[PDB]
DNA sequence: ATCGGATGTATATATCTGACACGTGCCTGGAGACTAGGGAGTAATCCCCTTGGCGGTTAAAACGCGGGGGACAGCGCGTACGTGCGTTTAAGCGGTGCTAGAGCTGTCTACGACCAATTGAGCGGCCTCGGCACCGGGATTCTCGA
DNA sequence: TCGAGAATCCCGGTGCCGAGGCCGCTCAATTGGTCGTAGACAGCTCTAGCACCGCTTAAACGCACGTACGCGCTGTCCCCCGCGTTTTAACCGCCAAGGGGATTACTCCCTAGTCTCCAGGCACGTGTCAGATATATACATCCGAT
């Protein structure tokens, strides 16, 4: 007997997010094929920042990946940071820059 | 003659970005050196594609420096 | 002997903190502080330490978003230095 | 009190966020901004934990609180 | 007693992009509580779209559009794309 | 040739359009930009008549709450004349 | 087609509305800088009329459409409906 | 056979309210007393802005209740300009006011 | 068919605080969106509420602590008083 | 015909090193975007010839970066 | 500062219509009455976690002095914008015509809720070693008065 | 212009505790039927959105002229930055007591569900008067000569 989420070739849960639709009172019923799209745009978002993020943990000669690393990969592209414009992430800092007229001549 | 033709040909491969074959290499990547056209590099990066096309080494947009001649 | 013009020391340390990840308000007074204001609203309480770790990184966040939104409205009137004015403008301007 | 946020507390902020110059006025009024807006969190935070017949705040309240807001943090769970 | 996230499936996809790299703890709770936020979110939408065509089923149109609705601008494409290639492979598998 | 001194008059316009509720942009030339923008996203479209006025009774109130506080900015830098600066000033500061 | 209708905005139409908002005093550039965020605000917003407009196979905007697109964007409006 | 609003004392409808907030998808069960409670606070707000609203239109010399009554009602008052903020009313109009500074 | 709207109830309070006044027809729609705006804005706390505690039932205390969430300082004392004292009235009858 | 004779000493001139006219552009300055070769760049630093030739700018050692083709 | 002439803003009386307020028919949604079962209130208990106190280092805070750069005020000039007038353009209003699409009604079939039986996937508890934290030494770069 | 001095980086060695894998074990996802209502589809009605034309006439448009304001420059002086010395209490490690948060039984009464009945809220029709429009009159205001 196989698995919802390997017959659809996918890594996330399908049945948990099925279930989790369920019971949340969004709707009287829910479709069928409706939680094997979901799960399918949950793990392209996860899959862009996790790809996002390595580059930061390596450009610093870290091989496990922390907050830090996190905080410069959604505020160096538009279409994450503008998704996530009001999140304040823990541990996170600051971006480095510095206004052009305080520099010295 | 063909070898001043072939030279010619040879020489004009390396002045043109590979992917346009158009205009002139102008945008290079840190990461790896490989030297492109402004142009065709611009279109990848709103296509979500960072990866090298020779070295396949992943690079963002900062990592852009132009070149001249 | 040695000394330094004024504003070197300045943009170093600016470099210095932009770079680093720590809280920056010392966590005691600022436990004793939350302590002090939950009082006028329920006598007899309790805190986790969680909450008053969440609540000083929020207050941080808001902090730091408010002197970077002051600073850019301290230069528009050809001027180097924050003052309370420009900090009440951005607060205007923000919607409070 | 509100004595404890210290003067080079308040500078290191600045610091951060990228100024220069300070002018020495500037703490008095930030001290009273800062005090304006941890009353607006904590009150949400104490009406959430007298719901539920608890005696201790805990950090899901504080998490509810800010985000009910306007402002989400990450990192504390849910 | 038992409590349930997303742990152990962010790094089953960690290791499909990056196969020699680790992950915090801290790292992993934040991943874990950004995922809930667009589920969370995402679902939310999709309701208000069937009640308000007087509706009560919350099929895989809704889904779509309410992607389409909150994703800003070159995101929706892909995840649309995404979506619709999953359903299609699931609909004529076994 | 009795004149008036420049900006008596501009000072009585405020107060005569601060106290009467009506549209500023005429109606045919704002309905025709509308559907000149909506043939882009989808060809061959209709609207309502009421979708066109709900459409222009928010422009308006977006552009008057926007004309308020890039005012505010130029008063700021000891002026009274507004320039393009401070609109994107104003606009940049409450994050758009 | 109709094009370049942007330019129906005139300059005493923008005038106008400053007046309302308040100021005395108008530079030259004001109205070419004005003409480009009013050309951004009524994208936004019709973008989401038209995605509402079309999820229920109709091919006409009603004055429901507008409402909840401003809505969704935290500028709720009040008289039409809603 | 008495109606359950008039057991209150209101004049809004409690079972309209009762059946609303029965079937829009907000929890499982509904107790019974929620709308009688509901239903009481609905009553006091519009009561609240219709009396300033009248108060408005009174001082114009009017005898009805045209929109720019409703703006001014609301935004001359503090808690209801906090609680109506991000919202718009058609053919409102704007609170008159110069900055200081413009004048001779 | 029909439609429904809370026209009938806003005139019969109305006619109760200023009893020689009149009301537009353009003002009767803001005064009709404005009720159901602030119904669904209340309503909807009180079912996220409930689900943070492991319920099920929105009874009376949900809403009692949802309106002091969202109405600010003196509106929410007022309030919560008049819709408690409206609930003793009901029970006892 | 030297129509395509002019073209190819102009893309010699172009692909190789201006100041040697022996080797490859394979040496690019991060600073200011010109091109040189290795055997030219290092000779200069023997005397701290931080000046680019092209443009006459200082630089460093981080400011040379390896390109290819 | 003190009058005066002209201009735009209130002030008072017809008149006249189209929207507000009121009345009636009728149908569907709300009020009564009874039943069953599951959610929620209440009592006991136990064990984690919060509060409180004590002693040592030492890192950060407080205070004082010198001086140099930046905030601010006063002047002068010239270009850009406000005000008024004559001419031109397109908006606003009315009336007519035609047809594409919204809204409602009746069929009926396929799809999702619901229940009984299985089994393997994901969660809790334990080990372990390697990546990262930390410290001590040179080598390179950055600033300032000559 | 560039040397003295201070801050910063590259490298090597040592150590420790948290990520990564492993194993046993519930209970939740999977199969397999069954049924009844939501929704897809075809057809009909009618209304309201689009296209065109003619006639005012209000407003957009171009031009001349003057002047108030934006911008650059110069000077005085006072207040904030850098640096050294002294006083404070934050931080770490350790210990102990008890409160209340979480969990498990047990019962009971309050809400969903069904059937019956009828009055209240809605669609449609009609009178009439509150306010919009026009007009003559009183006055506050402003810029100039003095
Ligand atoms: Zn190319
Ligand atoms: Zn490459
Ligand atoms: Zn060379
Ligand atoms: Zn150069």
């Amino acid at each position: 007997a196989k698995t919802r989420s390997s017959r659809a070739g996918l890594q996330f849960p399908v049945g948990r997010v099925h279930r989790l639709l369920r019971k949340g009172n969004y709707a009287e019923r829910v479709g069928a094929g409706a939680p094997v799209y979901l799960a399918a745009v949950l793990e392209y978002l996860t899959a862009e920042i996790l790809e996002l993020a390595g580059n930061a943990a390596r450009d610093n000669k870290k091989t496990r990946i922390i907050p830090r690393h996190l905080q410069l990969a959604v505020r160096n592209d538009e279409e994450l940071n503008k998704l996530l414009g009001r999140v304040t992430i823990a541990q996170g800092g600051v971006l480095p820059n510095i206004q052009s007229v305080l520099l010295p001549k | 003659d063909e070898a001043l033709v072939e030279e010619l040909a040879n020489f004009r491969t390396l002045v043109y970005c590979s992917l346009c074959s158009k205009n002139w290499k102008n945008m290079a990547i840190k990461t790896c050196g490989h030297v492109f056209c402004e142009n065709c590099c611009k279109e990848r990066l709103a296509a979500r594609m960072r990866k090298c096309p020779t070295c396949n080494k992943a690079f963002s947009s900062n990592d852009l420096l132009t070149v001249h001649l | 002997p040695h000394r330094y013009r004024p504003g070197t020391v300045a943009l170093r340390e600016i470099r210095r903190y932009q770079k680093s990840t720590e809280l920056l308000i010392r966590k005691l007074p600022f436990q004793r502080l939350v302590r002090e204001i939950a009082q006028d609203f329920k006598t007899d309480l309790r805190f986790q330490s969680s909450a008053v770790m969440a609540l000083q990184e929020a207050s941080e966040a808001y902090l730091v978003a408010l002197f970077e939104d002051t600073n850019l409205c301290a230069i528009h009137a050809k001027r180097v230095t924050i003052m309370p004015k420009d900090i009440q403008l951005a607060r205007r301007i923000r919607g409070e | 009190n509100i004595q404890g946020i210290t003067k080079p507390a308040i500078r290191r902020l600045a610091r951060r966020g990228g100024v220069k110059r300070i002018s020495g006025l500037i703490y008095e009024e930030t001290r009273g901004v800062l005090k304006v807006f941890l009353e607006n969190v904590i009150r949400d935070a104490v009406t959430y934990t007298e719901h539920a017949k608890r005696k201790t705040v805990t950090a899901m309240d504080v998490v509810y609180a800010l985000k009910r807001q306007g402002r989400t943090l990450y990192g504390f769970g849910g | 007693t038992r409590k349930e996230s997303y742990a152990i499936y962010v790094y089953k996809v960690l290791k499909q992009v990056h196969p020699d790299t680790g992950i915090s703890s801290k790292a992993m709770s934040i991943m874990n509580s950004f995922v809930n936020d667009v589920f969370e979110r995402i679902a939310g939408e999709a309701s208000r779209l069937a009640h308000y065509n007087k509706r009560s089923t919350i099929t895989s149109r809704e889904i779509q559009t309410a992607v389409r609705l909150l994703l800003p601008g070159e995101l929706a494409k892909h995840a649309v794309s995404e979506g619709t290639k999953a359903v299609t492979k699931y609909t004529s598998a076994k």
